[PDB]
């Protein structure tokens, strides 16, 4: 199945993450945060067009 | 490991109106030989839950080990480990079960059957059988080795189905218990004379027997 | 799985058969049996099916990755010294896998063919003639082999060994594809 | 032993006294670990005063036994009462004799005017021995050093009563293949008798 | 010419028999007859031409001797005894039936490969595999029914076998009742 | 030192539960199990597995025994501008209903086919595989995968289980702009062949020489069908296949 | 307190087990040329006919090492075998010296193996790799 | 050499209407010639109106009904409480059962459920993971007395698409009730799910063992 | 003469190349009850429902049987022919003992090759006898027997309810509740319940269906 | 078993008394039917009054003994003197966690201030159980009744003495495994005391 907007944009976030603690506990696996923001559009059925 | 080395032979449990009976008698045979008797098969868990295992005795008390292990650790760090956050005998049967399977999948299982038996904080009675292969199934009534082929339509007799157990006390159950631990006593040659016995019934709490017997013996008709 | 190679005096003669698979009817024109090391070294193999092509293109890699990084193209006996290796390394620590492999090639520092043989537990052998898969045909070559031998004669030779294959075998022997390598470099014979 | 067959893990013990011979056994029959029968009389009467206890193949003792007790009432017939010492040969001759196809091993007491009273072992393999007294079985092996401390020559009744009763409730204790009653036959001058004893008396000596 | 093994159907109707046999088209047929007895092999083709001697033989002296055709049951308990002789070298698959001279009661039994009898009063099935034809026969089955009905059954039951596992496919039906026997082909 | 200190601290260990793996593939700390580009494979904890799983696989539920693919006939060749895969719709008796025909071709993606020819699990969950490879492969590099690197890259990953027990041979089939037409043929035992003409099956020497007798590449997509539906006719309901730079297109018996 | 060592092999297997070495076009297979391994190694085949004692001596001292652990955690508390696991990491990880395999002096004096030789010390034991970098980066884990 | 594996009889059997599917089982455990329970029931609600059974090992089937309820839970999390279909539910049952392909479970897996526009699906799994989509599938050492007794009484091609959840129910029932008097296995009860927009609804029937 | 050894070593060669119950006896104080199952299974398919196991080798000397059924069967008629011809040639009521020790000897003579696993009831002028018969040649002598799958639940019930003096009735009764427990509690036990009654001058009372 | 190992069939026994505690065995090393050392010390020492015997193979055993040795130095270096339910524990955890590669089989005999001397055993597998006395060892079989009908509670030194003697002479005659000369060491609060008795002395029991 395809996978909705929000799962992608928050996996993207987790990611994001880790220049500290990851969400499911892993440790550190860069030295800075990112320097990229991020413009997500997407249309899935549970919740129609979605930009993130 | 590969085969049991000192083994236990039978456990035999049944359900009443009011709680589990469950039995077991006392020793640990060397093959063919009858080598140590005053082997307690049955650990009293908690005060409302009984364990029964049948099978290698070194596994029977690294499981004994195990289930210290979770006594100790459930009152770390609750005030209320003799209150209302006791251990249920449906936890101790999910933790062993899984600990039995995962033995399983490892190749070095535990050469053991095991028979958890207890009243739950509501009230129901709870009675399940687990063995080597992670293998679980719960009936009104539960038996071990031999004791599943002759104890197990003994005490199907008197429960019969679930209706059934409303209709039965404490005192038949017992009866009916002792009668099946005397035929195996008669009909196994593994078994031993002495055998112990617990009650859980949810008014009056857990009762231990020690140093049981099997008595009426008839062996008149020889000659 | 059966393959040839007959050195001649300015030139090396490599003939490998047709491959087929149990059960599995294909018709194809090319040469899976076959990897060119290098413009004057070509390399023929034989054996079980999946380790020996992966094999194969292993050491193709690597040869190919040392061409590109010195700019120079190895010797014939470099060359088959380091198949060598890579296959007795193969084979260390697993069951060894039925493979022989002949490479042919033209040394310009020396201007001369060579061929070496090595089969599946690594022993490499500098061969005037080999041949490997039917186990007939080497008292053919004995018979008629000279060290001075031109490319035709040689592949006369060939001719006659492959008939002489085909005609044991029950007709199910199709084409052999046949490759010469000398000083302009490897190529290819319809013949 | 063949695939399948009975075997006989019995406990067995012929003991000699002052009077004559004494032969007692257990009642156990097993399955490897389901006790077949709780009740067996393992004393075979082979002749008047001759009886023996057998081991290994039940058929084959069986009809080894069969045998013998025909034999000797064809002697019978002739002779008028045999010895001990013919049964123990001719159980001895028919176990050699047949060693490669059957297996078995008996315990022959018996009583006669001129012998008093003897006790053979025919093992595994069919060599008699003459003992004043004999032990075989799974549980034998249990009582070797007890047998071994607590035997005397020319014990009184009561007293060879005792040492197997005592005997055989320990054989009976360590070993699996023991049953419940211990069944025992004296053979004196003045005839043969029979004793029986449960669980419930020797297990608390 | 692999002809070893096959599929038996035996059933009893109201007053009648119905025995059939599979076929493979691409003149050996395991159903043989000695009166008013039928009995069908499965098997190793051999012993079933073996076989088919040895009762041809023993039901040839039997008429002889007794001046009477023989009877199922005593063609069954014949057939018990010749299986029980080879105890050690054993031979298939039997299955006798027939109809009673006197009594006029249908008769289906079934034999094992050393002569015990099972004799059932719904039907037979032999065979190797014996396991779809059975789950089949044991939906189709109703007792008591008309020879023309208990032929549909049989031959619906046969065709339901040959769909599940051909181009050579044939099924032999035999209707046996007190005074007329019909042969039938099937060719699916 | 935090860690050391824990690992010296005091169950888990009965559970098995202190390895990360265990927890992953039981679901306790998230559905990280699910999310596995490279799926890992259980292997009993013995020094023989591999004939542990050849013991237990021949030994009797016939529900509880692994599916293989039936040896059908299949069939394929490319002759001008496409290729034309035919397969042979023979069912197999069971103890099911289906409320389709048999899926015996896998479409990788809308350009690949595949063929199952070995066991079904096998081919099925590693032709899904691949398609997830190819759709990351085509994301990344902003073009359709060829028909080589993907059955290069399934023969790389059969190679790596050689001998563990997998069973499949597959046919990829592919039109790209820069190669063309091509047909690869891979198989369990790392066998990687290219060829112009594949047949497979329990007969298929009848429908090569079918095949021998009318094959020529100046052919047209009607003669192509029609030579393909004969050749699986003469080897015994004929599943056809075209597949063109655009896709693949179905026919059930046109 | 094991005295030989156990739970030796492997309950799963994967094409990307291997993280160091792995290939950048397809990242979930293998990247076999940097293997150096022979070309014709799949990793089933490590799994099967296995010499029964590779795996007792290549995982000895270790067993020896936690079992000595266990013993001090039993008696002597927490802290023991804390310090002792503290001071061996902080010893194994300041060092790195990619021109050399031997260890450090003070590796072997905490091992209490100074005065001691076993066959590992007397036997300490390409196109791509071995060299200072492929060293670098996995130490720092770039 | 300690053998992992084991068997529990038992027979199982889905079926998909036109709105509704079922699944029902017999709830009887038994070793070797011995009854273990004579109710122990085998299928089970796995979430989102999904009926999964796994027949064979027991221990197997319950290690894999316990893994996908946990995937499940873990699917709620990740996504909005986002309800799982019954297509997706049988890749994930297929990705659980491939993940032991060389330790493979001993079990055959059916599921039924509700599809997208709203028809009864059933889906058949193999031990090692290989799937597909049935209108009627029956498991367990009694299929060959039950797979006729459907197919004689009901048309797949009366057509199964005009019955109705309780003829359904009624033909399971009679058919299960012939595997027991013919079948030594089979019997001491038989537990059905029926499944429908409105849920999950459970029924139960006394066999000819007590 | 006699059973064939023929195509022994035929069938060794196609084998080589891939081409291929509760009974219970109880003794009461005036005769002997032997009790039966009536359930034939093929395995896990059930034959039929209603099969008689009790088999008669005199008119008051019946006896049932495990193992090889056509080795029982053939067993217990030749057994029974010997009994018939020795009773006319004697012009006396058979007895039980001399079954015994036909069915002991011929059972002997194969060593353990004829499988047929027997318990014999009967009544003659001395008295009233059971005995349990293995495949080997070896006999065994109770008061109450068990024999088949179900043997050990038979055997339960009648360890919980055996006396020495027991009337007809109730060793009836205790015959059908072993049979019972077996049929409930074993998988290859079931339907119906076949008794025998034998008692001391009274003809023997055969009673198929007991409990249906 | 290993092929090829060292097996150690023997005659060991342990007996509580009164005042303490008091292990013997024999002297006794066979390989086959050569004896290898007719002189064994077989009373292996893991503490001032903490003692064991071994049973299985010679190198496990060995191994688990000199293990234990150090740890119940630790111990001792850290807290004192330990019980012999320490001792037994360390064993038992030792002989458990590695069943399925060394088999071994300890019987452990202790004095302490507190507990007066207590004995454990160990059989193959790693289970541990506490009794009045012990006997172990491939001879052990012979002398079961024997232990059984002579053993009571809080016997003197002497007394243990002659009961130990008697049994071990037994197993030494009956056992073609055991043989030689019985060693005993004595654990009371005195100290420990050796005792060595020579064939010409426990043969004419």
């Amino acid at each position: 199945e395809d996978i909705n907007v929000e799962s992608l944009t928050q996996s993207v976030c987790d990611l994001a993450l880790r220049f500290g603690e990851g969400a499911s506990g892993e440790e550190r696996l860069m030295s800075r945060p990112f320097g990229v923001a991020l413009l997500i559009a997407g249309h899935d059925a549970d919740d129609g067009y979605q930009l993130f | 490991t590969q085969q049991p080395i000192v083994t236990g032979t039978s456990v035999i449990s049944m359900k009443y109106d009011n709680g589990v009976i469950i039995a077991a008698d006392n020793l640990g045979s060397y093959g063919s030989l009858l080598r140590f008797n005053g082997v307690e098969r049955l650990i009293p868990v908690g005060d409302n839950t009984v364990v029964g295992i049948s099978g290698d005795i070194s596994d029977m008390q690294h499981i004994e080990r195990l289930l210290k292990d979770l006594v100790t650790e459930n009152a770390y760090d609750n005030p209320l480990a003799d209150a209302e956050e006791a251990l249920e005998p449906s936890y101790i049967f999910e933790y062993l079960a899984t600990v039995m399977y995962q033995r399983r999948s490892k190749m070095n299982p535990l050469w053991n059957a095991i028979i958890v038996a207890g009243v739950q904080s509501n009230g129901d009675q709870f009675l399940r059988y687990v063995n080597l292969l992670g293998v679980t199934y719960s009936s009104p009534t539960l038996a071990t080795g031999f004791g599943a082929h002759m104890a197990n339509p003994l005490l199907r007799k008197v429960v019969d189905r679930e209706s059934d157990i409303p209709k039965t006390t404490v005192q038949v159950a017992e009866e009916a218990i002792v009668n099946a631990m005397r035929v195996l006593y008669y009909r196994d040659a593994r078994s031993s004379r002495n055998f112990s016995l617990a009650i859980i019934d949810k008014n009056t709490g857990l009762t231990f027997k020690k140093n049981l017997q099997v008595e009426n013996m008839k062996w008149d008709f020889a000659k | 799985d059966i393959i040839l190679g007959i050195r001649v005096q300015d030139s090396v003669i490599l003939a490998s058969s047709k491959a087929v698979t149990r059960g599995i009817s294909v018709l194809k024109d090319s040469d899976d049996k076959t990897r060119q090391l290098s413009p004057h070294t070509l390399m023929s193999f034989a054996g079980e099916a999946g380790d020996t092509v992966q094999f194969a293109e292993y050491i193709q890699a690597n040869i190919q990755l040392y061409s590109i990084r010195e700019d120079y193209e190895l010797s014939p006996q470099a060359v088959s010294s380091f198949v060598r290796q890579e296959l007795a390394k193969s084979i260390r620590s697993r069951r060894p896998y039925q493979v022989n492999v002949l490479i042919g090639g033209y040394d310009k520092k020396k201007n001369k063919p060579e061929l070496y043989q090595i089969d599946y537990l690594g022993t490499k052998v500098e061969l005037p003639y080999g041949a490997h898969g039917y186990s007939y045909t080497f008292f053919l070559l004995d018979h008629h082999y000279r060290p001075d031998m031109t490319t035709e004669e040689g592949l006369d030779l060939l001719k006659l060994c492959v008939q002489e294959l085909e005609k044991r075998m029950p007709m199910d022997f199709k084409g052999v594809i046949v490759k010469i390598v000398d000083k302009d470099g490897i190529r290819q014979v319809d013949d | 032993l063949k695939k399948g067959e009975v075997s006989l893990g019995t406990s067995i013990m012929a003991v000699t006294f002052k009077d004559g011979v004494i032969l007692g056994a257990d009642s156990r029959t097993t399955t490897g670990a389901y006790i077949a029968n709780r009740v067996t009389d393992k004393l075979t009467r082979v002749h008047d005063k001759i009886w023996c206890c057998r081991s290994g193949s039940a058929a084959d003792t069986q009809a080894i036994a069969d045998i013998v007790q025909y034999h000797l009432e064809l002697y019978t017939s002739q002779y008028g009462t045999p010895s001990t010492e013919t049964a123990a040969s001719v159980f001895k001759e028919l176990c050699y004799e047949n060693k490669d196809n059957l297996t078995a091993g008996i315990i022959v007491a018996g009583y006669d005017d001129k012998n008093k009273g003897e006790v053979y072992t025919i093992p595994l393999g069919g060599s008699v021995h003459k003992l004043p007294y004999a032990i075989a079985g799974s549980g034998s092996t249990f009582i070797y050093g007890y047998c071994d401390k607590n035997f005397r020559e020319n014990m009184s009744k009561e007293e060879t009563v005792d040492f197997i009763k005592h005997s055989l409730s320990q054989a009976i204790k360590w070993d699996g293949s023991s049953g419940g009653v211990i069944r025992m036959v004296v053979l004196t001058a003045a005839g043969v008798e029979r004793l029986i004893f449960y669980p419930d008396e020797y297990e608390q000596l | 010419s692999s002809i070893n093994g096959g599929i038996v159907v035996a059933m009893t109707g109201k007053d009648c028999v119905a025995i059939a046999c599979d076929l493979r088209l691409g003149k050996f047929e395991k159903i043989f007859h000695y009166g008013h007895v039928f009995l069908g092999i499965t098997g190793l083709a051999t012993d079933v031409t073996t076989l088919n001697e040895m009762f041809r033989y023993k039901t040839n002296l039997y008429k002889l001797k007794e001046e009477r055709a023989i009877e199922p049951e005593t063609f069954t308990q014949l057939v018990s005894s010749s299986l029980y002789e080879r105890r050690f070298g054993p031979y298939v698959g039997p299955v006798v039936a027939g109809i009673n001279s006197k009594s006029g009661k249908p008769f289906i039994a079934g034999f094992d490969l050393i002569g015990c009898i099972d004799e059932a009063k719904d039907f037979i099935v032999s065979g190797t595999a014996s396991d779809q034809l059975f789950g089949m026969c044991e939906s189709l089955y109703e007792p008591n029914l008309e020879p023309e009905d208990l032929f549909e059954t049989i031959s619906q039951a046969l065709l339901n076998a040959a769909d599940r596992d051909l181009s050579g496919w044939g099924a032999v039906v035999y209707i046996i009742k007190k005074d007329e026997v019909v042969k039938r082909y099937l060719k699916m | 030192m935090q860690a050391i200190a824990d690992s010296f601290s005091v169950l888990v260990k009965e559970l098995q539960y202190d390895n990360e793996q265990n927890l992953e593939s039981d679901f306790v700390t998230g559905a990280s199990q699910f999310q596995r580009l490279a799926p890992s494979l259980t292997v009993p904890p013995i020094a023989s597995p591999q004939q542990f799983l050849r013991a237990h696989t021949d030994d009797r539920n016939p529900d509880c025994k692994i599916k293989i693919a039936h040896g059908t006939t299949t069939l394929a060749f490319r002759f001008q501008g496409g290729i034309i895969v035919a397969v042979d719709s023979r069912a197999t008796a069971g103890n099911w209903v289906a409320s389709q025909t048999v899926k015996k071709v896998i479409e990788i993606n809308p350009f690949l086919l595949g063929t199952m020819a070995g066991g079904a699990a096998d081919c099925q969950f590693w032709e899904t595989w691949l398609g997830s490879q190819c759709r990351l492969h085509e994301l990344r590099e902003k073009e359709r995968i060829s028909v080589a690197a993907a059955s290069k890259i399934l023969s790389n990953l059969v190679y790596q289980y050689k001998g563990a027990g997998l069973s499949m041979g597959t046919m990829i089939c592919g039109y790209t702009r820069k190669e063309g037409p091509t047909i690869y043929y891979v198989d369990s035992d790392g066998t990687r062949l290219k060829g112009d003409i594949f047949c497979v099956g329990s007969g298929q020497t009848f429908a090569y020489g079918v095949l021998d007798s009318n094959y020529k590449w100046d052919l047209s997509v009607e003669d192509a069908l029609y030579l393909g539906k004969r050749s699986i006719l003469a080897a015994a309901s004929v599943n056809l296949y075209h597949v063109t730079e655009d896709g693949w297109i179905y026919h059930g018996n046109h | 307190m094991n005295i030989v060592p156990q739970d030796t092999f492997k309950s799963q297997v994967s094409t990307d087990q291997d993280k160091s070495v792995l290939s950048s076009a397809v990242p979930s297979l293998p990247d076999t040329l940097r293997q150096q391994e022979g070309g014709a190694v799949p990793l089933s085949t490590q799994l099967n006919d296995r010499h029964p004692l590779e795996s007792t001596l290549k995982n000895w001292e270790t067993t020896q090492r936690q079992r000595q652990m266990e013993q001090y955690r039993q008696i002597f508390g927490i802290a023991e075998p804390m310090k002792r696991t503290m001071e061996m990491e902080i010893v194994n990880r300041t060092d790195f010296n990619p021109l050399s395999t031997n260890g450090s002096i003070h590796r072997d004096i905490l091992l209490n193996k100074e005065c001691s030789i076993d066959w590992e010390d007397v036997y300490p034991g390409t196109m791509v790799g071995d060299d200072v970098h492929s060293k670098i980066e996995k130490q720092l884990g770039i | 050499q300690f053998n992992p594996y084991g068997d529990n009889g038992g027979t199982i059997l889905g079926i998909a209407g036109e709105d509704f599917a079922v699944l029902a089982g017999d709830t009887r455990n038994i070793t070797d010639y011995s009854i273990n329970s004579r109710y122990e029931p085998k299928v089970f609600d796995c979430g989102d109106n999904i009926v999964m059974s796994a027949n064979g090992f027991a221990a197997d089937g319950d290690a894999l009904v316990k893994r996908f309820k946990n995937s499940v839970k873990w699917y709620h999390f990740d996504h909005n409480d986002k309800k799982l279909s019954i297509n997706s539910a049988a890749r994930n049952i297929q990705h659980l059962l491939y993940g032991k392909r060389f330790f493979p479970y001993y079990v055959h897996t059916i599921i039924a459920g509700l599809d997208e526009d709203g028809k009864g699906a059933v889906y058949s799994f193999d031990p090692v993971g290989s799937y597909e989509r049935e209108q009627c599938r029956a498991g367990g050492a009694a299929a060959s007395l039950i797979m006729p007794f459907l197919d004689n009484q009901v048309n797949f091609k009366k057509p199964l698409k005009y019955l109705s959840v309780e003829e359904v129910i009624k033909l399971v029932r009679d058919s299960f009730t012939s595997a027991t008097e013919r079948h030594i296995q089979v019997g001491d009860g038989l537990e059905i799910l029926i499944v429908t927009k409105d849920g999950v609804r459970k029924e139960f029937y006394e066999l000819k063992r007590d | 003469a006699g059973l064939s050894f023929d195509n022994y070593q035929r069938n060794n060669f196609l084998a080589e190349n891939s081409h291929t119950t509760t009974i219970v006896g109880v003794k009461f104080n005036n005769g002997v009850v032997i009790a039966a199952d009536t359930r034939s299974t093929q395995g896990p398919i059930v034959a039929d429902k209603n099969c008689a196991k009790l088999h008669r080798i005199s008119p008051k000397i019946w006896c049932a049987g495990a193992g090889t059924a056509a080795d029982t069967e053939a067993v217990t008629q030749l057994i029974g022919s010997n009994i018939e011809l020795h009773s006319l040639y004697t012009s006396r009521e058979p007895r039980v003992v001399s079954a015994l020790q036909m069915l002991k000897q011929h059972l002997f003579k194969y060593q353990g090759h004829i499988g047929a696993y027997l318990i014999v009831a009967g009544v003659d002028p001395t008295g009233s006898h059971l005995f349990s018969i293995h495949a080997h040649g070896s006999t065994d002598v109770g008061y109450y027997l068990s024999l088949g799958s179900g043997s050990l639940a038979a055997m339960a019930v009648l360890e919980s309810h055996w006396k020495q003096d027991l009337t007809k009735e109730e060793a009836i009764k205790l015959a059908s509740d072993a049979i019972q427990a077996g049929i409930w509690n074993d998988l290859g036990s079931g339907s119906n319940v076949d008794v025998c009654v034998m008692e001391i001058g009274k003809d023997a009372e055969y009673l198929r269906n007991y409990t249906p």
